RNA sequence: GGCUCAGGACAACGGUUGCACCCCCCGCGGCGGUCCUAGCCGGACACCGCUGGCAACCCGGCGCCAAGACGUGCGCGCAAGGGCGGGCGCCCGGGCGAGCAGCGUGACGCAGCGACGGCCCGCCCGGGCUUCCGGGGCAUCACCCGGUCGGCGCGGUCGCGGCGCGCCGAGGGCCCGACGCCUGGCGGAGAAUCAGGGUUCGACUCCGGAGAGCGGGCCUGCGAGACGGCCCGCACAUCCAAGGACGGCAGCAGGCGCGGAACUUGCCCAAUGCGCGGCGCGCGAGGCAGCGACGGGGAGCGCGCGAGCGAGGCGGGCCCACAGCCCCCGCCGCGGAGCCGAGGGCAAGCUGGUGCCAGCAGCCGCGGUAAUUCCAGCUCGGCGAGCGUCGCGCG
């Protein structure tokens, strides 16, 4: 096929769309831009003038993802590591050799991800509600059937109180029987001599 | 070569001392690490299933041990393959009995009744005198366990009493000639004598030679020579005071047990 | 890759032994370091995952270095300025390479800030009123990421001031 | 753990030493002083929602959230390494047979632990190398080696070492058999045979070694030069909606080829054990069953003048993870011998055919009109649910 399923997704109000396009002359423009390069919504004249986009990634025609710093307009192989993008690890310390499309743009795509970082005054159809909120202490203090919460973390009831100064006086206390057991074995072998690390301050 | 450690254990590649049934089975338990090694101790589930047949299987062992229901030195143990290891202390007290893990004059392990009154200890054997960090002087045993600032007075070869509530000595025995002493390894294992010479040879074994008391005397090299106290035991041990039988005797108590 | 395994020589008849297991981690090598002195720059070490878990770190690149004059017991922390000397060969000289054994030159300011007067060795003084002491390395670079020695004297002092005079 | 024996012949391997040249997870016992927001710190991804490419395999972009995860880090100076600190012929404690450890002091360096405290030490199992002895055949293989032998210095290694590099000198091994070549060469504990002394074998149950189509390389991890882990070349092989993707049964069953020769594409974790765990899960390890004249052991096809007894059939127990089988209790009741030979070695003889033909015969030999030896009938002999034929080993 001749085409490209160009995505939007709007990050301010967490909205995305997707559209098609059936021809190349209108994307001319789009032709030779990178990822993370400006590229401006007046090619689309249908609700998009004046509005900045931001390339973020895509798929070549047989599905082969993009990789930022190639810098190619064509697919190559190269040996992926551990928490890289466009592979998934079965072994802990493993590797695989695939293929992967290039950074630059061409019109070998099929699909482009993009998103606005800058649009005019009109608003076009492309709130955000959050199906989660936040769920640490510090987190919901900086902000702010059946009924169902979140458990909240990182606060410090009674019991942890408790528990440290449990830790911290035994520590006390074993250094402080340490020290004694020492003074007593020095305090003997009045005569022989004794060869220990000597504290320091 | 094996590219890491080995965790199977043969039935047939086990220790003899074990009386392990050849056609009870393919496998052996396998001890883990612990006080006493392989070669020098028995697992618990052997004792809790083919001595004292209180259990009939691995998993009524591992219920029995998973209840605490056993101790070992005050500690209880969930683990089967615990290793038990000479002068240990056994006790069970849902059922009031308390065991000392012994040799017989046979060279097996063997479980001695014992009293209250010398339950709470155990003896060791000092095997080595070193310096930790800082300089400080340690000493180890038999049983793996380390104890610091020691008293001089204590060297190499002696025996130990540990108070098991704390861990901590209150009397040694110094090793010497005429000191009552128990065979733990070799040919002579579980036998009871008193030492009468020692030979020493630059660069190789120390040799013991120790009389029985009916007048057998024997030989053994130093690395298998347990002081169990002065002239007269410390601890309790078997019915027999460590006198092992000729054959001919060994078949005459056999022919009138049966 | 590379090894330290004897099976791949000779005995000591002259015969050759057949190979009868693949290679074997054990028996493994790596490249030297090749620490170079400083005389994108600083100093350089890196980290090794040793066997066992242990760490072991060669050192790359490096300037400084602790050096003491036992006969005084004087230490201080000084920078090395260049080789010229080495038992093993005149290009470990040429290209400034640190190894256990070589001989070098030190800055004189720690060493004359203070004791420039104090009646001592007369042959160090003499090095002290000037710009240069000559040193030895007595640490492994490579192995600990260190590069300490010692300020030469007696014998083996006039072995290399002989040694290096008529150059 | 399981499979197999290709490779490899002062090697592997067996017994006997050592590391004062070494590394070590779990577990057990100790130990626990850390220089310069702590009512408790910071940001992310996974799953998931929205949106998409591609035949499949695979993944993309945006988006709020967790930690016994990651990062930073409150804390009584402490990691590695480095300089100095004993003698006057030898011998007569922390520790040794053995100047080995630890410590003090002068300089460097701030490693590890710490948002529910463990860095470190000892033991243990295991590994790495190492001393002495043993360790196939061919002399139509008699001279061989040139990092090959030793010394000095550095590097690398967990660590010693020509292990590698530079310089120096020349050496090392051999009829007490070097070097070379060959092997239908894994080794031992052991197996076959049998007066005693010995000969042959040793794929396979236990131990040790090597390998996962051939040859190499490597990440993770305490531990792998791992292959039911990844990368490359070579040789094979599979899907393709032709642009692409993808595999390694010398694991259990099963299939092809090969050969003289070798079993079910079954059930179960109930027993023995391993892994992770509290009242259990998983395991083609292993167990049960099926085929099975490799082979070994025990009974029988009658006894006596009437009875009795099996095999077998039908039910009930016991056993079994469930089913069998054995064994026990009731009713009814199939008794079936073959393979070799009858001249001698070697125990066992009468008729009819054929006529040096057909055939027998390990050897001697028979057969050309009685054939004691061929082909048949009768009779007889040996072993017997087994007998005979072919090859190998011992005798
Ligand atoms: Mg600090
Ligand atoms: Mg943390
Ligand atoms: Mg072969
Ligand atoms: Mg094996
Ligand atoms: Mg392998
Ligand atoms: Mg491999
Ligand atoms: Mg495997
Ligand atoms: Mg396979």
């Amino acid at each position: 096929g001749s085409f490209c399923k160009v995505n939007i997704s709007n990050p301010v109000t967490g909205a995305n769309k997707s559209l098609m396009i059936e021809d190349f002359r209108k994307s001319q423009t789009i032709h030779g831009l990178r990822m993370a390069s400006e590229f401006d919504g007046a090619a689309l004249g249908e609700e998009y003038a004046g509005c900045t986009f931001r390339i973020t990634g895509g798929n070549d025609a047989q599905g082969f993802p993009m990789y930022q710093g190639v810098l190619k307009s064509q697919r190559a192989r190269l040996l992926l590591r551990q928490g890289a993008k466009c592979y998934l690890h079965r072994r802990n310390g493993e590797r695989k050799r695939k293929s992967i499309r290039g950074c630059i743009v061409g019109p070998d795509l099929h699909a482009l991800s993009v998103v606005l970082v800058d649009a005019g005054d009109k608003t076009l159809p492309g709130v955000v509600p959050k199906r989660l909120v936040p769920k640490r202490a510090s987190k919901i203090r900086r902000l702010f059937k059946k009924l169902k919460y979140p458990k909240v973390q990182r606060v410090v009831t009674d019991e942890k109180y408790a528990r440290k100064q449990r830790v911290i006086a035994e520590k006390k206390e074993i250094m402080r029987k340490s020290l004694q057991q020492l003074e007593e074995y020095k305090a003997l072998l009045s005569r022989m001599g004794k060869q220990h690390n000597i504290r320091i301050y | 070569m094996a590219r890491g450690v080995r965790k199977h254990l043969k039935r047939l590649n086990a220790p003899k001392h074990w009386l392990l049934d050849k056609m009870g089975g393919i496998w052996a338990p396998r001890p883990t690490n612990g006080p006493h090694g392989l070669r020098e101790c028995i697992p618990l589930i052997l004792i809790l299933r083919n001595r004292l047949h209180y259990a009939n299987t691995y998993a009524e062992t591992s219920m029995i041990l998973q209840d605490k229901n056993v101790l070992i030195d005050g500690k209880p143990r969930t683990d089967p393959t615990f290793p038990v290891g000479f002068m240990d202390v056994f006790e069970i007290p849902k059922v009031h009995k308390t065991f000392r893990v012994l040799y017989d004059v046979k060279g097996r392990f063997t479980l001695v009744p014992i009293q209250s009154n010398e339950a709470g200890f155990k003896l060791c054997r000092v095997q080595k005198i070193f310096l930790g960090d800082k300089g400080m002087p340690y000493l180890s045993t038999h049983d793996a366990r380390t104890i610091r600032f020691p008293h001089p007075d204590i060297k190499t070869n002696d025996t130990i009493k540990i108070n098991l509530k704390t861990g901590k000595i209150d009397e040694w025995y110094k090793f010497d000639i005429g000191k009552i002493v128990m065979v733990t390894g070799g040919r002579n294992c579980g036998r009871i004598g008193t030492i009468q010479a020692i030979d020493k040879h630059m660069g190789s074994y120390t040799m013991i030679r120790m009389k029985d008391t009916e007048g057998t005397e024997f030989l053994t090299r130093l690395c298998n020579v347990f002081v169990i106290g002065n002239d007269s035991p410390a601890v309790a041990i078997p019915t027999t005071k460590g006198i092992r039988p000729d054959i001919i005797k060994n078949r005459e108590l056999r022919l009138r047990s049966i | 890759g590379i090894t330290h395994d004897k099976m791949y020589k000779r005995s000591k008849t002259g015969a050759v032994q057949g190979k009868w297991h693949k290679k074997r981690k054990y028996n493994l090598g790596r490249q030297p370091a090749n620490t170079k002195l400083i005389v994108n720059e600083g100093q350089k070490i890196s980290t090794i995952r040793c066997r066992g878990g242990n760490i072991k770190r060669r050192a790359l690149r490096l300037s400084h270095g602790s050096f003491a004059w036992g006969s005084a017991d004087i230490s201080h922390k000084a920078r090395i300025l260049q080789v010229v000397y080495n038992s093993t060969s005149n290009e470990l000289v040429r290209t400034n390479t640190l190894v256990k054994g070589c001989v070098v030159q030190i800055d004189s300011a720690p060493f004359k800030s203070a004791l420039s007067n104090d009646t001592l060795d007369k042959e160090i003084l003499d090095q002290i009123r000037g710009d240069h002491i000559l040193a030895r390395i007595s640490s492994r670079p490579g192995q600990v990421g260190t590069a300490d020695g010692y300020i030469l004297e007696g014998p083996e002092l006039l072995f290399y001031q002989k040694k290096l005079a008529p150059k």
